[PDB]
């Protein structure tokens, strides 16, 4: 049968190592590219993360279903908001930089 | 009777009864690992909240990032506060980062022994502090 | 009464006890297609067989060439000829198939380089009929064979439709006109009463070592099954032959497998002598349990103890490679440390002969059917079987050969299931039951439930244990024995002055431990009485008055010109005991031991010879 | 004279309106055994025989003792009492479980869970079973050491926060490790289907590698280390 649970588990580890290689990468080479992939991994990883906290603590078909739904929203508005920022603004990298020499 | 029917019987019997649940978190002995497990969540949660707040703010609030920064520069920013706030942000990120590396190593199936466990915990804790103070001055 | 509503269940067969024997009997009955119920007062896996460490005997021939017949010989001899040879034939011939069955079920046996079950040396087991040398047929799972045997059997049982009544206390057999109709039990969870009736009942309730003060057995070994048979007016056999195990920590009485000795370890007295070489040259440290302990127990008398009060001895393993004690005796290293605080790899363990196994129990057929004695003849009790330590098919006779009990468990557990499968069909008419069947049991329950007497259950039990410990130990004599009988019959009287405190319906361990006391008493009465009457020395039963092996003939010298003593003139016979539940009066009789095997051509009878290792 | 104080959880199902509470007992350690179970048995036989708890082997291999002693799940019969008369021992039932009475928990779900992984040997061809001993090199056999010694006491599972919150769908350490026991037995032929049974979000994946299970096993075993081995197998088996 399908190995959905197992694949999702691996998926998480993968973006976990990816988001691990990005932080350094983004320091050594700040650029618009980095700011996007950094937004992708940052939001995905976080989406799957809160996901686990939800399935863990929210008991009931009613609630979990909703919770998962509201989580997806927050994630969507989060990735979009970050991409907006990278487009119509400084970009997370330069924002961090700026924010630091302050 | 099957495994499933046995489970159904179990819940039907206990939920509908005056049987109390024995205490847990209130009595179980805290351990470094258990504590560091909690913090991983807490930080992951706090960290995600921050990132979301940065992205949503970028969509609803007016002005560019600079309008926001200059906005803070002219806020009497005390040096022994700009560093504090800068540390508070670096702390949970670093902790979660190092502990996360530890978590990954475990998935490879390494270091899963009580002895090895405490060592790595101490290490992860030390690296946290170092990289935090370190970054709060970069 | 009727304050306890009763629930009526109906099955094809019922098994009381989920130890090795019970478990094997239960799933074997289901595997055969019978709607089987299995009543146990403990979670199956908590059963005593889990504590078993040694191994299970079987002439598989993995270590060297072997012959189950040599296993047969060794066993009948080790019984001091009080063992029924037909049953011993059945057991040793079936052993190989029974052990391979366990391995095929998934038992994680320790392996050899050929990838076969690893077997090892053990107490008095030879080759070529006591001529070919030390044998190696003790199959084992490291040092936790019992634990693994019970778990794999339990696991295997999950595969079938057997209804397991967990944590249910069997009160009495449902008897009707000399025929068994099932059992009546107390559901410990809610205090309710259940009458599980069936066409066949199998009793595999274990032994009753707890009748004593110091024993290797669990707090749950209370002879509850023996007591039921006794309450039905049925006989119990050879209850006097109580096996004292050599190695038992001076402390709590916990056991250190005899496998230690078979693996290489030795026994040492205070002076440092390997006495088990003085009392028995050839077999030495690795001889019959009854002799080896009789030795040590003696050395303590001469004044050669190995600790403060010089009351015990010292088991050694030190000279064995630290790795070997890790691959062969890892289980004893743990408890040796935990209960003694020792590093076996560099120090000998403190052991002392303590009660261990019960050869006596419910009289059985080699097919597991319970026997009663009528006009000096055996008679099968319709719909009633027994197997395991609680049973006395008597394959152990006057003395159990080490590693033969786990075998017994599996073999006769299977035999019971097979005799039922071969004698009837699932769905057959399940016997009627009077609407008041079990009333006596419930009343006795209700009685102790609210007992407002003067003696505390624990107080009484303690009186019985220390009395047995002092009057019926490794050595005995009429004086010491008779004082014990009246001493124990006195305590039996006190069962009416007992005080209980807990009075709820849920988990009344107060009530059950008391019910268990009633059971332990019936067993002690039969043990001490049958012991006083047996004026001879055979196997574990050693009398100072009579250090003789009184047989039909004098098997030392020749036989032909000699005359055969009348049956009631010798002691080569099983003791049958009864007791008036109401007065505690012990009456006893005897029946012959079976000497013929199942087939002279395939396995010859072994005539009584002189006892020696 | 050496008096030791004992605070013990209590609750009578047959005492209308009773509510969980601690009852303290005192015991002269010179008139007692070295283990916690000895104390329990002692206050059971002399002070209050209404004190209920499971026990049997008092040797540490049956698993009947499982209970929380001073914040830790272990075996009362192996955990030696703290001779520090200044400290008062705290005995509670296994964590987050329905109490039937006093120190006695309902382990029905626990057992049921064990049954669901089919803890027995499964061959594709059972037509020849019972006639010959299956072969297994001592190498393949060593892989079971540390797995088969499980006593099923439930200390581990009952110490896992994930089992505390989702014990209904999360199998727990104890069961997971036995499933692993069967997964790596060279003689079993259903490895692939045993892993497939864990393809959902609860059975296995509620484990977040907290490690309390391993940190509390009375037998020094390592459930967590085994849960991780299953996880690796789960992400690399084919079909
Ligand atoms: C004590 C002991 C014995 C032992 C051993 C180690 C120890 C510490 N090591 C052995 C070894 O290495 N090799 C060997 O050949 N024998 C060894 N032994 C002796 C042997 O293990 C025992 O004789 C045997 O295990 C007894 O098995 P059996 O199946 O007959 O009995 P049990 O496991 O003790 O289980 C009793 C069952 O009956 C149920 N029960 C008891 N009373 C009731 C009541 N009243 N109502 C309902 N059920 C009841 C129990 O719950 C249990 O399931
Ligand atoms: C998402 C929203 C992010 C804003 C929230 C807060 C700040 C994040 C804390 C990270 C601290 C990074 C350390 C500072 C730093 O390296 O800047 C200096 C350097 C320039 O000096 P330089 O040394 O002169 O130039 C570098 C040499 N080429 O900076 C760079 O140019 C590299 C920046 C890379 C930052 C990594 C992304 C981290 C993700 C933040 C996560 C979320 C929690 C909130
Ligand atoms: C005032 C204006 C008047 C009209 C406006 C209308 C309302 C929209 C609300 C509908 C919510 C439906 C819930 C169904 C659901 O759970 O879908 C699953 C899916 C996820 O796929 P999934 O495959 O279950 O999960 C993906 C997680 N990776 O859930 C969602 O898409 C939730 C969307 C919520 C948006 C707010
Ligand atoms: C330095 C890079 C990072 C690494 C290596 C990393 C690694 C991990 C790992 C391995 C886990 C799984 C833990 C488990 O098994 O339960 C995890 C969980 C999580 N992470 Fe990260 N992470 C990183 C950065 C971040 C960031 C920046 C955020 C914030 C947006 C975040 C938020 C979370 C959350 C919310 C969880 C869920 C924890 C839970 O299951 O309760 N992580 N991370
Ligand atoms: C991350 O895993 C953990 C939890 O989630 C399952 C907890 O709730 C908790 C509990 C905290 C409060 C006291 C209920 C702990 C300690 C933990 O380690
Ligand atoms: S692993 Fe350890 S704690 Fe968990 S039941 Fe098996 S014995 Fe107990
Ligand atoms: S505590 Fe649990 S969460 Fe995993 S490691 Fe042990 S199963
Ligand atoms: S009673 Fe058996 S393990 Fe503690």
């Amino acid at each position: 049968s399908s190995k959905a649970a197992s694949l999702h588990w691996t998926g998480e580890r993968v973006v976990s190592v990816l988001l691990l290689g990005l932080l350094p990468a983004a320091y050594l080479n700040p650029c618009s590219a980095m700011d996007y992939s950094l937004a992708a991994a940052l939001t995905l990883h976080g989406h799957w993360g809160i996901g686990q906290v939800v399935t863990d603590y929210v008991r009931g078909d009613a609630l979990q279903k909703a919770a998962k739904a509201g989580l997806l929203a927050l994630s969507a508005f989060t990735f979009a908001g970050l991409c907006y920022f990278n487009y119509h603004d400084v970009g997370i990298c330069k924002a961090v930089a700026m924010l630091w020499k302050l | 009777t099957t495994a499933k029917e046995e489970m159904e019987r179990f819940w039907n019997k206990n939920l509908g009864s005056n049987r109390p649940l024995s205490p847990h978190i209130t009595i179980y002995r805290w351990s470094l690992p258990m504590a560091m497990s909690i913090c991983h969540r807490g930080t992951g949660i706090a960290l995600s909240a921050g990132v979301s707040l940065f992205g949503l703010s970028a969509l609803l609030l007016p002005g560019n990032f600079e309008s926001h920064l200059e906005l803070v520069k002219s806020l009497c920013l005390g040096p022994t506060l700009i560093y504090t706030a800068k540390f508070g942000i670096v702390f949970p990120l670093m902790y979660h980062t190092w502990n996360g590396i530890r978590h990954l190593i475990w998935d490879l199936g390494k270091g899963l022994t009580i002895p090895q466990l405490t060592q790595s915990g101490v290490v992860v804790l030390i690296l946290t502090v170092l990289s935090s103070v370190g970054l709060a001055a970069m | 009464s009727t304050q306890y509503p009763v629930v009526d269940h109906e099955f094809d067969a019922v098994v009381v006890g989920a130890g090795g024997a019970g478990l094997r009997a239960a799933f074997g009955l289901s595997e055969a297609g019978f709607n089987t119920a299995c009543v146990t007062k403990l979670f199956p896996t908590r059963s005593h067989t889990v504590a078993a460490q040694g191994g299970i005997n079987a002439a598989l021939g993995n270590m060297e060439e072997d012959n189950w017949r040599w296993h047969f010989y060794d066993t009948v001899k080790g019984s001091d000829w009080l063992g029924d040879q037909d049953a011993i034939h059945y057991m040793t011939e079936q052993a190989p198939a029974s052990v391979v069955e366990l391995e095929n079920y998934g038992m994680p046996f320790s392996r050899t380089e050929d990838g076969k079950i690893y077997q090892r040396a053990f107490g008095g087991q030879s080759l070529k009929f006591g001529k070919g040398g030390q044998a190696h047929r003790c199959c084992c799972v490291a040092d936790r064979t019992g634990h693994s045997l019970l778990h794999t059997l339990y696991g295997r049982s999950l595969r079938y439709d057997t209804s397991y009544f967990v944590e249910y206390f069997a009160l009495d057999l449902l008897m009707e006109n000399g025929e068994c109709r099932g059992v009546i039990a107390l559901c410990i969870e809610d205090g309710s009463i259940h009458r599980i009736r069936a066409r066949n009942t199998v009793v595999a309730t274990g032994g009753y070592g707890r009748t004593y003060f110091s024993c290797t057995s669990a707090h749950t070994s209370t002879g509850d099954g023996t007591a039921m048979v006794t309450r039905a007016g049925l006989p119990c056999q050879d209850l006097e032959f109580v096996q004292f195990h050599p190695t038992g920590i001076y402390g709590a009485g916990c056991l250190i497998t005899e496998g230690c000795r078979g693996e290489g370890g030795i026994l040492i007295n205070s002076q440092g002598e390997r006495f088990m070489e003085r009392y028995a040259p050839v077999a030495k440290d690795l001889a019959s349990r009854d002799v080896v302990s009789r030795s040590m127990t003696l050395e303590i008398r001469e004044g050669r103890g190995c600790g403060p009060e010089k009351d015990h001895v010292y088991l050694q393993l030190h000279h064995l490679p630290p790795e070997q004690l890790a691959v062969r005796l890892p289980g004893i290293s743990e408890t040796a440390m935990i209960f003694a605080g020792v590093d076996v790899t560099k120090e000998p363990i403190p052991v002392l002969p303590t009660v261990h196994y019960n050869m006596g129990g419910i009289p059985t057929n080699y097919k597991g059917q319970v026997l009663r004695h009528v006009n000096g003849q055996d008679q099968v009790v319709p719909g009633l079987y027994a197997c395991g330590e609680a049973a006395c098919a008597s394959v152990h006779g006057a003395n159990r050969l080490g590693a033969n009990s786990l075998l017994d468990l599996v073999v006769f557990g299977r035999a019971c299931a097979l005799s039922i499968a071969e004698s009837c069909r699932p769905g057959d008419k399940v016997p009627s039951i009077k609407p008041n069947a079990g009333e006596e049991s419930v009343m006795n329950l209700d009685k102790l439930r609210f007992a407002n007497g003067t003696i505390r259950t624990s107080e009484l039990r303690l009186s019985m244990q220390k009395s047995m410990q002092s009057h019926a130990a490794v050595f005995r004599v009429g004086s010491v024995l008779q004082e014990g009988c009246e001493k124990i019959l006195r305590l039996y009287g006190d069962l009416q002055h007992l005080k209980t405190f807990d009075r709820g319906m849920v988990w009344n361990t107060d009530l059950v431990e008391t019910l268990e006391l009633q059971n332990l008493m019936l067993c002690a009465l039969q043990t001490i009485y049958g012991a006083e009457a047996r004026k001879e020395s055979r196997g574990a039963h050693a009398r100072e008055d009579f250090k003789e092996r009184v047989d039909e003939y004098d098997y030392s010298k020749p036989i032909q010109g000699q005359q055969k003593k009348p049956f009631q003139e010798h002691w080569r016979k099983h003791t049958l005991s009864y007791v008036d539940v109401k007065t505690g009066k012990v009456s006893l009789e005897y029946r012959p031991v079976i000497d013929k095997t199942l087939n002279e051509a395939d396995c010859a009878t072994v005539p009584p010879a002189i006892r020696s290792y | 004279p050496r008096i030791k104080k004992f605070a013990i959880y209590r609750w009578d199902p047959d005492k209308t309106g009773d509510k969980p509470h601690m009852q303290t007992y005192e015991i002269d350690l010179n008139n007692c055994g070295p283990m916690v179970l000895d104390a329990l048995i002692k206050i059971k036989n002399e002070i209050d025989s209404t004190l209920t708890f499971r026990r049997s082997c008092r040797e540490g291999i049956c698993g009947s003792c499982a209970m929380n002693i001073n914040g830790g799940n272990t075996l009362a019969c192996t955990r030696r009492i703290d001779t520090n008369l200044d400290k008062v021992s705290k005995i509670y039932p296994l964590p987050h479980m329905y109490v039937i009475k006093d120190l006695v928990p309902d382990l029905s779900n626990f057992y049921a869970q064990y049954k669901s992984i089919e803890p027995y040997l499964k061959k594709k061809d059972e037509s020849q079973e019972g006639k010959q001993q299956y072969l297994q090199s001592i190498e393949e056999r060593e892989k079971l050491d540390g797995l088969y010694e499980c006593i099923l006491c439930a200390c581990c599972s009952t110490s896992c926060p994930s089992y505390w919150w989702n014990g209904d769908k999360y199998l727990g350490p104890a069961v997971l490790m036995q499933a692993y026991r069967w997964m790596i037995d060279s003689r079993d032929d259903f490895t692939e289907e045993r892993l497939a049974k864990l393809q959902d979000p609860f059975s296995l994946y509620r484990c977040h590698t907290i490690m309390n299970c391993t940190g509390t096993c009375p037998k020094g075993l390592n459930p967590g280390k085994a849960i991780a081995e299953i996880k690796k197998m789960m992400a690399t088996y084919k079909e």
